[PDB]
């Protein structure tokens, strides 16, 4: 599934968690990196992650388990690029937001004649009080 | 040397773990309330 280069690249990332170069990621290494990035995992969350990811049962994430953790991201790279391209179809001015005027232009392109009021309402249903739709909301919308 | 890609992959891995933990904890809580409700 993975090339020699893909393995190498993940190994470098893995090595950044592994502060003492022991060949695995401890609960303290995991908690430290996550906290330094502002993710504030609780102890119960860290304990759960070690249990779920290190199926070897040593409370130390090995490289093979790190790869299995990240493999879905590789499987999903094409979908992520498509999502961004689809968002760009709406977002003509490229400011990372979809407005009602941009939604209207797509609607017209595909032969859907809606009043401006209906376009406003269409956008409002999925915007969160906002006048525009951002990439997060675009993705959330497609999560059913 | 150290590349942007390497840093980005560390960040992605951390974000994925945070999300997994959040949703596992949230699933465990909801299964517990339903366990009680079932008696
Ligand atoms: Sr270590
Ligand atoms: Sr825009």
């Amino acid at each position: 599934n993975l090339t020699e280069e893909q393995i190498a690249e993940f190994k470098e990332a893995f090595a950044l968690f592994d502060k003492d170069n022991s060949g695995s990621i401890s609960a303290s290494e995991l908690a430290t990196v996550m906290r330094s990035l502002g993710l504030s995992p609780s102890e119960a969350e860290v304990a759960d992650l070690m249990n779920e990811i290190d199926v070897d049962g040593n409370h130390a994430i090995e490289f093979s388990e790190f790869l299995a953790l990240m493999s879905r991201q590789l499987k999903c790279n094409d979908s992520e690029q498509e999502l961004l391209e689809a968002f760009k179809v709406f977002d003509k001015n490229g400011d990372g937001l979809i407005s009602a005027a941009e939604l209207k232009h797509v609607l017209t392109s595909i032969g859907e004649k809606l009043t401006d009021a209906e376009v406003d309402e269409m956008l409002r249903e999925v915007s969160d009080g906002s006048g525009e739709i951002n990439i997060k909301q675009f993705a959330a919308l497609l999560s059913k | 040397r150290l590349s942007f890609k390497t840093v980005a992959l560390l960040v992605l891995a951390c974000v994925r773990m945070k999300r997994i933990a959040f949703y596992r904890r949230s699933d465990d809580n909801r299964l517990r309330i339903l366990r009680d409700r079932i008696e």
